[PDB]
């Protein structure tokens, strides 16, 4: 029967990532016995066009953290050649605190990103693939680079690429420690040796990319799904999670639960199981739970009260006033300082903003010092009123969306955790007058 | 809190246009390697690696390694300067052998970080931004590295030492100083981003080739 | 709050607390103040001429 | 069949220039690069 | 033919295709206020207070570099537009210095004078400010680092117009500066021209230093005789 409403229970049989964990080989020939680089010839001869199709068909939503549909947005690159070469970039960076499966996926399952980049590309027009991954993932990224040494050497990338007639090339460029390198302009700035500081749009990649090129940039774990989709068919991804958050993902639960983890979960499934199957429940019991932030650091945080019947997807999560961000929860317990954690997560904003754009240059850092007192509960309650218009400001305004992800998290603590900073405040001026 | 670092340059007789900075034979031709991969006429965009080969074979890097990287590809000076100053990971001072990084963002620090910092600071004697004395270790504080359900974690010289507590810690410092190398990963028996205990799922051995595979392919 | 003559005044370690910013000079209903100033040999910003034309100035 | 080992262990043995050793040899099998038309943008 | 039309405060105007939201907004005779775009340096975008409302769109576009679309209504005097423009230049006076008395921009400053016309009229800043070291670029500009807002008009006239690759900037965030990171002299034949083109007092010239305030000067249109242009 359609329509299911209860998700969240579903069997290794239907998991893209079968190493997530690494137990199996992560070199080719135990990507190949899994299922990996299987009929890659037919994908690739099957056409851009279907290949599209397939991505469509599944609603497939960016796994980077804004969820824009894949499928359009790969399909803005259909057009005809201009004479510039075309380009795939795959964003590797992982910076959003409180998330790690792109590292996990490129160091336990590369081929998968390698194919991946392979049927994009092809999907794209594409003629080349520039893998941007983090500095800090030295390994991760040899193991990548060790990964395309043996698809190379075995036909399945480089000239031709297969018996299918496409030559496509797989390059992974390192980062240097920047977290804005992550959104996808700061990234085609660093690709092009310049600060990773972020352009105006428009022009959007698919127009003006990577070396003045038409671009287009993919999150890993959007681009890794992509064969899998196609093999199978976007109407089987599709019959996970509700409408238009179809599919499976990954999760990263972190903070205060008993077994901090990473998991490959359908969609739409409630919060609490989510946390108490997969990652031992809170420590402390469920009623030990103080607020959980769902995506990692740029989305607000939600208080026990919606936690326990928030459903996570795009919509869900937007309809509790949150959003789904990159799916990485971060559990924090009644034992915990809710306003510190908000605190070290607008110095981390502070000490990640690339400094181009005036509303996130001054006000980050401004918002910065406002928090660092209000953790002391140095203030008055009449700048809380004060520090929300602040966000409101810096929101919206800003060419990089490094300002909402640091407006966002300060909102959420004074919408839910007002009273709390008041007390706070009430207790310094007691004690020092 | 604040940086502390200065972004302005002021010439020392360590540190100056004049000293003595060139590649090696082998990083020419690794530098060459890095420099196809690039479009023609877009030789600049191996600014970012080229500049951190040089770090890896100098360790940090002096003005006169901008200076080099900045006349072998083409590119004027300050655009080098520029790169350096932004990316956090280029080390425009000395550093020790061993430079360790322990992350105290917010899903590392609700698990303990601050243990682990304190324990570090009283196993070497020196503080978040010093260098001690034997100028084999420095200490820093770090932003998210990505390996926050193994929180709390610490990246030594391209390796992750993560589910750490004082105890491993202060072995892996004993272990490094004493002239060997300890293996990276959990340290708590996990060696993965695996549950602690039961492995939730991923239990039952992985479909073959063309198991889901769709009619008319 | 009486008006009288007009001085210039120090900051307690004798240094003249006038910079120069010419807001007497351009405020001044009669044009009464005369200004000009220059860096001193110490490149502070003072005054080289500070004139008040007392027939003009109306207190 | 085995889950009980996590048989990823070759980057113990990866040292400081085993990324850049990896490029050397991956650059034979790449294809020609495109062109621009300039030999930089200030030329 | 080509021409598009489009309105401003919904006037019809006809603009050629790629013509930016300030340019369109230009032909009816308003100026959007501007920090960062120069109309003879490449655009920017990054000073955000020529932000402006486009009607039935939620988010305000940068109108230095944002093309005007066919049927667009600009409205550049909204309740959205003018918040915009209080909060912009509230970010831009948190950590500038009180330096007005003794700034040689003074009276010609384009900051106290967006300020005047589009800002607020207080302060509700309560942190201390930041405070940077001064760069010397030579006897010709002088150089008070504190008062720059940023702008990156001096990195482009250098690396645009002057043909010199000597100014950048170093760090990033609140602490990124503008400078040349080393003690290098910015000498050229047309380097006194950021002088010019930097809004605020951070450039100045330094034979004029302290001398006179653009008020009491007199104007006289004429031609020079250096050389041969005219
Ligand atoms: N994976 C990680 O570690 C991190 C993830 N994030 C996530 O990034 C999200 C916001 O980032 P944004 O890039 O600003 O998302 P966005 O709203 O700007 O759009 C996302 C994608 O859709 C494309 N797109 C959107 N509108 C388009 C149009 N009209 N035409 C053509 N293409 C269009 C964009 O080019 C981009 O590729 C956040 O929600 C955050 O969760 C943020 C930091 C780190
Ligand atoms: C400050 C910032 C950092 C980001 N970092 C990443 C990142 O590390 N990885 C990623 O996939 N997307 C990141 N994004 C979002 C990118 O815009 C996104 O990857 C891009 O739009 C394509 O992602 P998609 O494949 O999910 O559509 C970041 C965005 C911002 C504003
Ligand atoms: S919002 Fe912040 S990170 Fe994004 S461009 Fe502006 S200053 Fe840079
Ligand atoms: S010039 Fe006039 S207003 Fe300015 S400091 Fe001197 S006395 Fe005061
Ligand atoms: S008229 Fe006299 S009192 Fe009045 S402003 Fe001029 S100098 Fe001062
Ligand atoms: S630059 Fe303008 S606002 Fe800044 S101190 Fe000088 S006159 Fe005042
Ligand atoms: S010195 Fe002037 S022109 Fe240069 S960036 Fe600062 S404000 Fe802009
Ligand atoms: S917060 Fe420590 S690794 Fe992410
Ligand atoms: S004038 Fe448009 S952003 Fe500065
Ligand atoms: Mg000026």
């Amino acid at each position: 029967a359609p329509k299911k409403t209860s998700f969240g229970s579903l069997k290794d049989e239907d998991r893209i990532f079968t190493n997530l964990y690494g137990r199996h080989d992560w070199r080719l020939k135990g990507a190949q016995s899994r299922g990996d680089w299987y009929k890659t010839k037919e994908i690739l001869l099957k056409g851009p066009d279907w290949i599209l199709g397939e991505v469509k068909t599944s609603g497939l939503r960016g796994r980077g953290g804004a969820g824009f549909p894949t499928g359009l947005k790969w399909s803005f690159m259909n057009k005809p050649s201009d004479g510039r070469p075309k380009y795939l970039v795959v964003n590797a960076d992982e910076g959003e605190p409180g998330t790690c499966k792109d590292r996990e996926i490129i160091r336990h399952d590369p081929h998968k990103l390698v194919e991946g980049c392979l049927v994009g590309g092809r999907a794209m027009g594409a003629r080349a693939a520039y893998i941007y991954i983090r500095g800090e993932f030295y390994n991760e990224a040899s193991n990548l680079q060790v990964a395309i040494r043996e698809a190379y050497e075995a036909g399945l990338i480089g000239k031709n690429a297969c018996g299918s007639g496409y030559d496509f090339d797989v390059f992974v460029v390192r980062g240097a420690g920047a977290y804005i390198c992550g959104e996808e302009t700061a990234l085609i700035e660093s690709i092009e040796g310049k600060q990773g500081k972020p352009r105006l749009k428009p022009p959007f990649p698919a127009d003006v990319g990577v070396f003045g090129c038409p671009t287009t940039v993919a999150n890993v774990e959007t681009v890794a799904v992509s064969p899998t989709i196609c093999r199978r068919g976007g109407a089987w991804f599709a019959s996970f999670g509700r409408e238009r958050n179809s599919g499976t993902k990954l999760f990263n639960i972190s903070g205060h639960v008993n077994h901090p983890c990473t998991v490959e979960e359908e969609m739409s499934v409630p919060l609490k199981e989510l946390i108490e199957k997969h990652a031992g429940g809170v420590i402390g019991g469920w009623d030990n739970l103080l607020a959980v932030i769902p995506g990692g650091s740029s989305t607000p945080l939600i208080p026990k009260s919606v936690c326990e019947t928030v459903l996570m997807d795009f919509d869900a999560l937007v309809q509790a006033q949150t959003g789904l961000g990159t799916a990485a929860v971060i559990v924090m317990d009644r034992s915990t300082d809710i306003v510190k954690a908000i605190a070290r997560l607008i110095e981390f904003y502070k000490h990640e903003s690339c400094g181009q754009c005036t509303p996130c240059r001054e006000g980050v850092d401004w918002m910065n010092k406002v928090m660092a007192r209000f953790v002391k509960g140095d203030a008055r309650p009449a700048e809380i009123d004060s520090l929300w218009e602040i966000s409101k400001q810096i929101e919206g305004h800003t060419i990089c969306a490094l300002g909402d992800g640091a407006a966002w998290p300060v909102q959420g603590l004074i919408r839910h955790f007002r009273p709390e900073l008041e007390e706070r405040m009430q207790q310094f001026a007691l004690q020092h007058q | 809190g604040a940086g502390g670092a200065l972004f302005v340059h002021r010439d020392t007789p360590e540190n100056n246009p004049d000293t003595p900075f060139d590649f090696t034979p082998e990083n020419y031709k690794r530098i060459e390697a890095i420099v196809k991969n690039y479009p023609e006429g877009h030789k600049a965009a191996a600014v970012l690696p080229v500049l951190d080969l040089a770090q890896r074979q100098n360790g940090w890097l002096p003005i006169s390694a901008m200076n080099k990287v900045a006349e072998i590809l083409q590119v004027p000076p300050m655009r080098v300067y520029e790169v350096a100053t932004f990316y956090t990971m280029y080390n425009r001072k000395p550093v020790g052998k061993y430079h360790i990084q322990v992350c105290t963002t917010t899903p590392c620090m609700l698990r303990n970080s601050d243990s682990i910092l304190e324990a570090i600071q009283k196993k070497l004697g020196i503080k978040v931004g010093e260098t001690t004395p034997d100028k084999l270790f420095t200490l820093i504080e770090v932003e998210c590295l990505g390996a926050c359900v193994n929180a709390p974690m610490v990246q030594i010289n391209d390796n992750y030492y993560e589910d750490l507590t004082p105890k491993d810690i202060e072995e892996i410092i004993d272990e490094l100083k004493a002239g060997k190398i300890p293996k990276p990963g959990p340290r708590s028996g996990r060696f993965s981003c695996e549950p602690a205990g039961g492995l939730t799922s991923l239990t039952e051995p992985p479909k073959g080739p063309g198991f889901g595979v769709q009619a008319g392919l | 709050r009486f008006r009288g003559e007009h001085a210039l005044r120090r900051y307690p370690s004798g240094e003249e607390r006038c910079i120069a910013c010419k807001l007497c000079e351009a405020v001044c209903p009669a044009q009464a103040i005369t200004i000009e100033a220059e860096p001193r040999a110490d490149g502070s910003r003072r005054t080289t001429r500070y004139d008040i034309d007392m027939t003009k100035c109306i207190y | 069949f085995d889950n009980s080992t996590y048989r990823n262990l070759q980057h113990h043995e990866y040292s400081t220039y085993t990324f850049l050793d990896l490029n050397v040899e991956l650059s034979k099998f790449r294809m020609p690069q495109p062109s621009s038309g300039r030999q930089s943008p200030r030329h | 033919s080509n021409l598009i039309e489009v309105f401003v405060d919904g006037q019809s105007v006809m603009v050629e295709p790629g013509t930016t939201v300030l340019q369109a907004c230009e032909k009816v005779g308003m100026q959007i206020p501007r920090f960062c775009y120069h109309e003879r340096l490449s655009v920017a975008g990054n000073c955000r207070m020529c932000l402006v409302e486009i009607e039935k769109a939620p988010k305000v576009v940068a109108a230095c570099a944002m093309p005007v679309m066919k049927g667009w209504n600009i409205l550049t005097n909204s309740e959205k537009s003018k918040k915009a423009r209080e909060g912009v230049m509230e970010f831009l006076l948190a950590n500038h210095p009180l330096d007005c008395p003794i700034c040689d921009q003074g009276g010609e400053c384009d900051l106290q004078d967006q300020s005047m016309m589009f800002g607020s009229d207080r302060s509700r800043f309560l942190e201390g400010k930041r405070a940077v070291e001064d760069k010397n670029i030579g006897p010709l500009v002088k150089t008070i680092m504190t008062r720059c807002i940023q702008c990156t008009r001096c990195i482009r006239f250098a690396s645009e117009i002057a043909g010199v690759d000597d100014l950048g900037t170093t760090g990033r965030g609140n602490d990124m500066q503008v400078g040349t990171y080393i003690e290098k002299m910015f000498m050229s034949e047309l380097s006194g021209n950021i002088i010019d083109i930097c809004p605020v007092g951070a450039l100045t010239s330094k034979p004029y230093a302290f001398t006179a305030r653009p008020w009491e000067t007199r104007k006289t249109e004429s031609i020079d005789v250096m050389d041969a242009v005219g």
